């Protein structure tokens, strides 16, 4: 009710307010939501007496779910129109073929829509008038998005009544442009690709918008690394050793792999590892040195990888983190002790450095100068910091509770679920308006938190396409708010660079595009969509044996095994009751888990776990090696789909 | 008379912030400047004058963003913020454009411009000045320990420069 409506936001409503399919495209905090709100009421109020009409809103994160429908549930109550949300949250929901059918609002995730599109539920999409697109820019390849419009446009091109469509974003991309023309290109296929005959910008009021929305400032931080770093030569100088040792067991392993040059912490050292690995213990031999020597070169690799993760996440991460995992790896888990001695010769070297501070990541560093800088020029602030994995969510964390000197801060986690929940997020969020002062993110903080107070982004060496620039500087919503992308190498800054520019030049390629001239524009778009579609329609159309990948140890065949609600492998018989053993109190308590049976092989294959009445335990393809049952050949499975083979139920 | 011609010391310069040979200069540079690792190290954008006071005046100019000015002892923590500590008694430009003097905890806030500070531990008195001249907050502090100027300028806005004006009676 206290909202006023101002003027852009019935410029940019016109068009839909007529009744064209329509793409709308402003910047960052400009209220779209109020535009999507007043579309809404207009549509929905001029139905007549007798005739009622739907309206769909999707969004792709659970807490842009939440908040758009807390916004929409407060905005419609005064006129009585029933609202309502599906998500993942519910559990044991109402058939939704009829929840449809009772609420006017209907707040989605797409996926659900696309389960029950494919399923068959919901006959068709005819049952809605109005369909609302947030974050529209996302419709392309394979996102479920897209693939709702495919059912729309495969429904219109042959052959009941259709919905209005409406999309919003903020930057509708650029792809991968070189030029002007091939951002037109690019442009317009998305405009194809969802049905919309008009894009909609504003310009009559330009002036209000300036004073109505600050734009962000954008700042960059180079960080240099240091000279000498004594863990790193440890550690660089045990990679060596290994290496060596490795080197000798094996006839060749310079060869195996066409990779060349490999450095220590890069991710390219971790695929050569991975490459070795793939290929050695699927390598044969005419029958127990075999195993031997595929145990060997098993723990040997295992090492090496993890001692590459110890470096890349103390490169990243604080000193203490990459001890903390390394020794966490070691005592949870012959040759074995004589790695373990190795590594316990120098742990207590690794333990003085790591509590020397003046050998400090760099980065943090800077990063706690910035935190401490701007504190003081202003006590009061909310900061959002954007990191690339969860892990260093959590290293993040704690290295900003333990630090004496940052009192300041209060900190405040989020991240998607899977694991935050869902209505932690919504307490997250809503103390946001209060004690917390700072939030570290994952990538679910893009496409629109809403923080009314945000003042400083922190990007940790974050960077990717010109979308995710645009959405990342737009969530400082408060005027005299700032971004700075701190980084320790300059590649990141060009890119950088170079994508400020491709966002101008897609700012003016779609206003060379809103020049064209009505009637033409629909027609090449219906070109675009009969091309696309008819591309689409057209594009498409035993007993073996299975092995421990450690000791190569026979462990079942796949004549045995039977899958249980389509989704759980298990194996009967008291024959593989034998070839494996479980542990007396293990690791989760929180149940047994399933290892393999020699003392020689500590090697987890599975878990156990209780069917309605029965305890049984299954196992994962990521265990074991196939073989063929008349042939010698072998092949490496990650992930069940590859496999073939006859599926039978319980 | 009781003026001194202060200047700044090379010890407690901070990485980000750069000085000029001739130390009559202090601004922020836009590359951090690698120093030498010591438990002086502010490690935060603020420096101390050379010159040690156990009847002294010396003034400095805020033409060129956010800058405090004030007086510390040796024994305040390094890694503390300039003005908050007990040692400390500053006054800043805060960014909310105003002028703040700051005491233990407090903070008493009432148009920028050139400052000077004039001290007399005898008589264990502080007075801020502003030339245009004017006055500032005045307070009676006097400390055992002898004092030094300390200058917090602002560590984000390249090409913002302090300097130390050097008045001739
Ligand atoms: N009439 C209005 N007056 C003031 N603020 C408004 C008004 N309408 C919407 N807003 C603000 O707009 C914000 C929603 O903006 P949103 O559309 O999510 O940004 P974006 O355009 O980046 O998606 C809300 O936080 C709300 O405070
Ligand atoms: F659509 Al937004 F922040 F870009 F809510
Ligand atoms: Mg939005
Ligand atoms: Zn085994």
């Amino acid at each position: 009710s206290p909202f006023k409506p101002r003027n852009y936001q019935l410029e940019l409503a016109l068009p839909a307010m007529k009744g064209k399919n329509t793409i709308i495209c402003a910047p960052t905090g400009c209220g779209k939501t109020f535009v999507s709100l007043l579309i809404c009421e207009h549509h929905l109020k001029k139905f007549p007496q007798g005739q009622k009409g739907k309206v769909v809103f999707f969004a792709n994160q659970i807490p842009v779910y939440e908040q758009q429908k807390s916004v929409f549930s407060k905005y419609f109550e005064r006129h009585g129109y029933r609202v309502t949300g599906i998500s993942g949250a519910t559990a044991e929901n109402v058939p939704v073929e009829q929840i449809v059918e009772n609420n006017d609002i209907i707040i989605l995730t797409p996926q659900i829509l696309v389960n029950n599109l494919k399923k068959g539920t919901i006959p068709s999409l005819s049952i809605f008038t109005l369909m609302i697109f947030d974050e529209c820019h996302n419709t392309s390849k394979q996102h479920p998005y897209n693939m709702i419009m495919f059912n729309y446009l495969d429904q219109k091109l042959g052959g009941g009544p259709l919905p209005q469509v409406i999309g919003l974003t903020a930057s509708v991309g650029v792809g991968d442009a070189k030029n002007t023309d091939e951002a037109l290109d690019y442009i317009c296929k998305l405009c194809a690709s969802l049905d919309a005959s008009v894009i909609a910008t504003v310009k009559h009021n330009l002036e209000e918008l300036e004073q109505v929305v600050y734009k962000p400032q954008k700042f960059f931080r180079k960080v240099e690394s240091r000279i000498s770093d004594k863990f790193k030569y440890i550690i660089a100088q045990l990679m060596r050793d290994t290496e060596s040792l490795a080197k000798r067991i094996c006839k060749d392993l310079e060869n195996l792999s066409q990779i060349q040059n490999r450095e220590f912490g890069t991710q390219k050292y971790e695929q050569w590892i991975v490459t070795v690995q793939k290929a050695c213990m699927v390598f044969q031999m005419p029958k127990d040195e075999e195993s031997r020597i595929c145990k060997a070169l098993f723990l040997y690799t295992s090492h090496l990888r993890k001692y590459n993760d110890a470096l890349i996440i103390s490169e990243h991460a604080r000193m203490k983190d990459a001890l903390d995992y390394l020794k966490d790896f070691f005592s949870n888990v012959e040759i074995e002790q004589d790695l373990t001695q190795r590594f316990e010769e120098k742990l207590q070297e690794l333990e003085s450095v790591s509590r020397d501070p003046s050998n400090e990541n760099p980065k943090l560093e800077d990063l706690c100068f910035i935190l401490q800088e701007e504190y003081h020029l202003n006590p009061e602030t909310i900061t959002i910091l954007f990191v690339k994995t969860r892990a260093l969510v959590d290293a993040l964390k704690n290295w900003i509770e333990g630090n004496p000197k940052l009192s300041f801060l209060k900190p405040g986690i989020l991240t998607g679920r899977g694991g935050m929940t869902l209505p932690a997020q919504k307490c997250i969020l809503d103390a946001f308006k209060g004690d917390h002062n700072i939030l570290i993110a994952t990538s679910v903080a893009d496409e629109g938190i809403d923080i009314a107070q945000c003042n400083l982004v922190i990007l940790y060496e974050y960077v990717g396409n010109v979308i995710k620039m645009i959405q990342t500087r737009g969530r400082g919503r408060a005027r005299g708010s700032k971004c700075f992308l701190l980084t320790s190498n300059a590649g990141v800054i060009e890119k950088e660079q170079i994508n400020m520019y491709k966002e101008k030049m897609m700012n003016d390629s779609i206003l060379r595009l809103q020049t064209w001239d009505e009637a033409v524009f629909r027609e090449k778009i219906l070109h675009i969509q009969t091309h696309e579609k008819f591309i689409r329609d057209s594009q498409e159309k035993e007993n073996k044996k299975l092995l421990c990948r450690k000791c190569k140890a026979l462990a079942c065949y796949t004549a045995d095994v039977r899958v249980i609600e389509e989704c759980h492998y298990t194996v009967l018989g008291d024959a593989f009751k034998e070839c494996f053993v479980s542990r007396p109190h293990p690791k989760p308590k929180k149940r047994a888990k399933i290892f393999c049976a020699r003392q020689n092989c500590s090697h987890d294959w599975g878990i156990h776990v209780k069917y309605k009445t029965f305890e049984i335990p299954v196992i994962k393809i990521e265990s074991f090696v196939v073989e063929d049952i008349a042939t010698g050949v072998q092949t490496l499975y990650s992930k069940w789909k590859d496999f073939h083979f006859e599926k039978i139920p319980f | 008379q009781w003026a001194i011609h202060p200047t700044f010391n090379l010890k407690s310069l901070s990485c980000s912030l750069e000085v000029s040979k001739d130390s009559r200069t202090v601004t922020v540079s836009h590359r951090p400047q690698p120093y030498r690792w010591s438990c002086e190290r502010f490690s935060t954008s603020q420096v101390l004058c050379s010159q040690a006071l156990s009847k002294h005046y010396w003034e400095v100019d805020t033409r060129n963003s956010h800058w405090a000015v004030g007086v510390a002892s040796w024994e305040m923590s390094r890694d503390q913020v300039l003005g908050r500590t007990m040692d400390s008694c500053c006054v800043e430009w805060k960014g909310t454009s105003q002028l703040s003097a700051w005491h233990m905890v407090k903070e008493t806030v009432l148009r920028p411009g050139v400052v000077g500070i004039w001290l007399n531990l005898e008589e264990g008195k502080l007075a801020f000045y502003s030339v245009d001249e004017k006055l500032l907050y005045e307070c009676t502090i006097s400390a055992s320990s002898p004092l030094y100027p300390a200058f917090w300028l602002y560590g984000l806005h390249p090409g913002n420069y302090l300097i130390i004006k050097q008045v001739k009676v």
